[PDB]
DNA sequence: ATCAAGCTCAAGTACTTAAGCCTGGTCTATACTAGT
RNA sequence: CAUAAAGACCAGGC
DNA sequence: ACTAGTAAAAGTACTTGAGCTTGAT
């Protein structure tokens, strides 16, 4: 509800605008310093001074106003936000 | 009506007659115990456009310990009074040789005659009252003890015989009713005599400024 | 503003600056006084 | 639920405006325009574990303007402390007046 | 007949104020921009 | 011997 | 890119506002 209720980004001639349109949760996933994903464990996050944490992805559309009689949406899959507890 | 009035104006006259007996002057007896009756068969009935005018009720009194020094009681005729009455009081003084007077106001004053009443300081030394003040006797009260006006000397031994400067007693200010029932100015201690649970009898003084 | 009043400035700018260092001679002494935003370093904490 | 919904629109806000400043600049060249580096991440995680993490429910530059008293530590001397401290309302009337 | 001078009383708008002493805890130093 | 800063909030004791 | 500058009553104290008294006329 709130990614939804959002006001667009309307600016301009060429202009470019994106929306966002469904959001996706996982489960928590500790990304170590390395690069390298792996569930964590509650009692892993209190022993190391983690935070139990999990990471938010969302999709994003986009369009293109130039008026050259060609509309290019380029649509994209799974954009990283954030971090929820 | 005018039966409250005339009560009023002898409730009056006797708080005054109570007053200048205690300031130190010569009051004969018959008039303190007056009842209402001699009041009412000597000076009138009725105040109601009648024979007591507010005029002809006032009172000359003169001092104990030497003949000259004489006090007036004005009764003034109008409820607000300006700078003119005040100016013919003060011309009637003028022509009679008379220091001390008394104004008791019937319903109130204005600011500039209170300023000309404050202005001849060193001479004709003017006072005012109201007539909702002089209904009751002050000092017969429960809660008031009594009050003596001390003389020059008795405050050199007081100063002299406890080592005190002046300044290093206590205080009064010269606008309760009091210091302004015994007419006090500023310099001049008065004795307060009061009875005390622990020793039975308490004297204190008082620095009037 | 030394530097200036003595390479004779537009003597508007000098408003806005003898204005601001009023402020900061008067906060070092008073910082609570009201109205008068407050001075702050970090945090958002005012200054004792 | 109703907190950190609250919490979480003024960050929705604050990253889709940062959107916006990082969108004017690129925009005036007129060359293309990229979401995946406009994307400062740093602004939901740090915010979120921010106001838990110390209390003041509110901002990091604004840390005296804020609500403090929510989000603190969990209570672990025994069982029942613990039951009842996961069970806790509280008014915001301040605690001097009388 | 109105006209200033000077003064008093009343209402409107800010400043200043709230028990003593003691023991443990967690978090934080600014997120953002130009020198380099 | 010397060195362990300091401020803000919070939960408590009499 | 790396890293250093950086914007609740409740007492009093002061101001304005309306109207008065009075000398002038």
């Amino acid at each position: 509800r709130i990614v939804e209720d959002a006001p667009p980004i309307d600016l301009q001639p060429p202009r470019y605008l994106l929306k966002f349109e469904q959001i996706y949760l996982s489960k928590p996933t500790h990304w170590e310093r390395d690069g390298a994903p792996s569930p964590m464990m509650p009692n892993e996050a209190r022993l190391r001074n983690l935070t139990y944490s999990a990471p938010l992805y969302v999709d994003i559309t986009k369009t293109v106003i130039k008026e050259g009689e060609e509309q290019l949406q380029t649509q994209h899959q799974k954009t990283f936000i954030g971090k929820i507890p | 009506d005018d039966e409250e009035e005339t009560y009023r104006l002898w409730k009056i006259r006797k708080t005054i007659m109570q007053l200048c007996h205690d300031r130190g002057y010569l009051v004969t007896q018959d008039e303190l115990d007056q009842t209402l009756e001699e009041f009412k068969a000597q000076f009138g009935d009725k105040p109601s456009e009648g024979r007591p005018r507010r005029t002809d009720l006032t009172v000359l009194v003169a001092h104990n310990d030497d003949p000259t020094d004489q006090m007036f009681v004005f009764f003034p005729e109008e409820p607000k009074v300006g700078i003119k009455t005040i100016k013919v009081y003060c011309q009637r003084m003028q022509e009679e040789n008379i220091t001390r007077a008394l104004i008791v106001v019937q319903q109130g004053m204005t600011p500039s005659a209170k300023q000309s009443l404050v202005d001849m300081a060193p001479k004709y030394i003017l006072e005012q009252f109201l007539q909702q003040e002089l209904l009751i006797n002050i000092t017969e009260h429960e809660l008031v003890p009594e009050h003596v006006v001390m003389t020059k000397e008795e405050v050199t031994e007081l100063l002299a015989r406890y080592k005190l400067r002046e300044n290093q007693l206590p205080r009064i200010q010269a606008g309760d009713p009091v210091a302004r029932y015994f007419g006090i100015k500023r310099g001049q201690v008065v004795k307060i005599i009061r009875p005390s649970e622990t020793a039975g009898r308490y004297i204190t003084y008082r620095l009037v400024q | 503003l030394r530097r200036n009043e003595q390479n004779g400035a537009a003597a508007h700018v000098i408003a806005e600056d003898v204005k601001l260092l009023q402020f900061h001679v008067a906060t070092m002494v008073d910082n609570e006084l009201p109205g008068l935003p407050r001075a702050m370093q970090k945090s958002g904490r005012p200054l004792k | 639920g109703p907190l950190l919904a609250f919490l979480f629109r003024g960050m929705f806000k604050n990253l889709l405006k940062e959107v916006r400043i990082y969108a004017q600049k690129f925009i005036d060249r007129g060359k293309d325009f990229n979401l995946e580096l406009a994307i400062k991440t740093r602004i939901i995680s740090d915010g979120l574990k921010y106001s838990l993490a110390t209390g003041n429910w509110g901002d990091q530059k604004k840390a005296h303007q804020a609500r403090a008293g929510v989000s603190q530590v969990l209570n672990r001397l025994t069982f029942a402390s613990t039951l009842s401290h996961l069970r806790r309302l509280n008014s915001p009337i301040g605690r001097d007046g009388k």
